[PDB]
């Protein structure tokens, strides 16, 4: 999810 | 003139990092989503916990209100969106069709459609009443970080790790514009301005930009914050002074003068990255939310 997600 | 945002309430309850906070259009409620797979509802003015809405199988990255404040839509790593009746807590529809994590979501102004973006590199348009996928746009070549309808719902803006912002015709699915500046960093957030004339885009080079999307021109740059890693939301504050509001990877909320681009305030108190901020529709109230080492939401209030 957004809370750990990086590119 | 500068605002005087002061901490009024800290909201504890999520058991993991908070992913998104949004005020209801009617000003009564704050909705929060979390990596803990839950949605929580809080009083917008007193921060009083109202209730928990559950049903996703994995973490939630985004939640959004319908324009009548009756429904929520959530986007999850379980590859679904869910449409919720807030008053009953009922899951009205589970929207299935994305082939990877759903990251971002929004209703259109007349709340008969939902738009979603996914790690599957597509933008999807869904019918709210039937819960069925109407269109799949092969929008990007990397995960879609944000999706938003314009003021009349005729256009969608999408942003992606591929470095692009794209404008889509809601009716045809045609790509009407691609926006990129002189460098190609991942685009981590985008939305239309309240008046529908501009898009505000975040890139993972510590930069927010205000674009005239019809001219395809960058009109304003906001800098001073830290944003190289996470998909941090940004806001137009319109109740008092005209501000830009964003979280930051230095654990602060940043507030800029929209016209002058000067920082007018930094809000300190969170113990981890501020991933999400929201601005109350009628009162000078900011909600902020932070990642795994913090797990709280803060409500800040200003006289202007
Ligand atoms: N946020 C997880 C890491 C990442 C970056 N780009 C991606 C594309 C597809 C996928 O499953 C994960 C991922």
């Amino acid at each position: 999810a957004r809370t750990k997600e990086t590119a | 003139v500068k605002p005087n945002y002061a901490l009024k309430f800290t909201l504890a309850g999520h058991t993991k990092a908070v992913s998104s906070v949004k005020f209801s259009p009617n000003g009564e409620w704050l909705a929060s989503s979390s990596a803990d797979k839950l949605i929580k509802i809080w009083g917008a003015y007193d921060g009083k916990f109202e209730k928990t809405i559950s049903g996703h199988k994995l973490g939630i990255s985004d939640v959004a209100w319908s324009s009548d404040s009756n429904l929520l839509v959530s986007a999850s790593d379980d590859k679904t969106l869910k449409i919720w009746d807030v008053s009953s807590g009922k899951c009205l529809k589970t929207l299935k069709g994305h082939s990877n994590y759903v990251f971002c979501c929004n209703f259109n102004p007349q709340s008969n459609l939902i738009v979603s973006g996914s790690f599957d590199e597509s933008v999807r348009i869904w019918d709210v009443k039937t819960g069925k996928c109407l269109k799949t746009l092969p929008a990007h070549s990397d995960p879609v970080s944000a999706v938003h309808f314009n003021r009349d719902g005729s256009l969608i803006v999408s942003s992606s790790y591929d470095g692009l912002c794209r404008i889509w015709d809601t009716a045809s699915g045609q790509c009407l514009k691609t926006l990129i500046d002189d460098d190609n960093p991942p685009v981590s957030f985008v939305k239309f301005s309240p008046n529908g004339k501009y898009i505000l885009a975040a890139t993972l080079d510590n930069t927010l930009k205000l674009w005239d999307y019809s001219k395809g021109k960058c009109l304003k740059t906001y800098t001073g914050h830290k944003n190289e890693k996470y998909c941090i939301f940004a806001n137009f504050s319109v109740t008092g002074g005209k501000w830009i509001v964003s979280g930051s990877e230095d654990n602060l909320v940043y507030i800029w003068n929209l016209q002058t681009k000067e920082i007018v305030q930094k809000l300190q108190g969170h113990t981890d990255v501020v991933i999400s901020t929201a601005c109350h529709p009628t009162e000078n109230i900011i909600a902020s939310a932070a990642l795994e080492n913090d797990k709280t939401i803060k409500l800040w209030k200003s006289d202007c």
